[PDB]
């Protein structure tokens, strides 16, 4: 889950 | 102008951006990711036009975050390029590029492209 | 490595880019145009992965230039996102976005896109 | 699936797109520009995935318009790449590239990049 | 010219692209991967400027491939936008966008970006 | 005034 | 191995 | 002649 995306 | 860009901003995915505009054209601060959290904070650095064309034109600007800090390393860096538009509801509109470190054979697919709008809080 | 990145690099158009890479991830220096010239020089700032992966993966990096100095102001800014690959013929492979400050009606075509390869020759 | 993509759509600048999805994966129709007008109509052609991954994923698609017809020639062509998302309010979300024919010396600045959202009417 | 564009072209990865250009602006043909192979073949469609400018300006063009055939379906589609330059060493210089069909939560990183140069050798 | 833009 | 990339 | 391009 990449830190630029939403809680993923 | 510097004053108006300085502050806390948020985009449509719920990320936080905190920035200071210096008098020589410099930008410094912090980007926060997955709905805040304690330290999923990363350093940012950038540049803006400090003597804008003024009548009703936007101010051009841009910055970089490399996704490594003392807790995590995603081996990638994003750059945002866009403009500041003042008013009663100030906005930053951007387009961004994200690149990951790959081996030779996978370099053809190293970069993602997208767009974000930021609201000042 | 940081000192691998540190140096003078040239692109396919003749532009010269001089950079210092710091141990913790900072990138600083000068960009200049017109295959030399006096003040065709502008300031740049950026970030890179200071702890890359250990198979043959490139090092991710990015930087910004705002196009204003003591003599000229083009009311625009460019960001470059890419990766460094070392060895006998070290290279920096990038893509870039150039955004100009516009009026609302011209916002739809504010941004150009392109790609640059930098070498030490 | 073909049926849902077929129809008349509009974006945020007020342009019109009219399209038919064929059973073999083909797309055909017309793009209309400056708030309708009589003939500022141009031909479009494209392709879509006709057997989509289905649960709740979008359908991938894309098309091209070359800006020449019997009245005008702008010496340029745009490509849109994005996805169809069905529901009660169906949408197409895209990113686009516009290229102009230039001389060698100006090829570095031939391409603009941007984004559009289309609503079905 | 149309028949200048008409032929077999190869990119820097080994992919082969076979195209027919029609007098009124149509582009049709086959794309195939894996430096040959049997059904690594997919269908393409596009458009180009059939009446270019008369100083040494390139001819603008674009095309789409959806990645599904009788044997495979990768639930994605690519568009290429660029220009043709003739002479003794004719070339096609492009940039491309690849979009995958995703769920809402993965929409932020649906699109990759890149650049390709095609020659007849 | 390019045909992809608004009345410009 | 996506069909646009190299031999994989 | 934008400063990122060639001699102009």
């Amino acid at each position: 889950c990449h830190p630029q995306g939403p809680p993923c | 102008a510097e004053a108006g860009i300085t502050g806390t901003w948020y985009n449509q995915l719920g990320s936080t951006f905190i920035v200071t505009a210096g008098a020589d054209g410099a930008l410094t601060g912090t980007y926060e990711s997955a709905v805040g959290n304690a330290e999923s904070r990363y350093v940012l650095t950038g540049r803006y036009d400090s003597a804008p064309a003024t009548d009703g034109s936007g101010t051009a600007l841009g910055w970089t975050v490399a996704w490594k800090n003392n807790y995590r390393n995603a081996h990638s860096a994003t750059t945002w390029s866009g403009q500041y538009v003042g008013g009663a509801e100030a906005r930053i509109n951007t387009q961004w590029l994200l690149t990951s470190g790959t081996t030779e054979a996978n370099a053809w697919k190293s970069t993602l492209v997208g767009h974000d709008t930021f609201t000042k809080v």
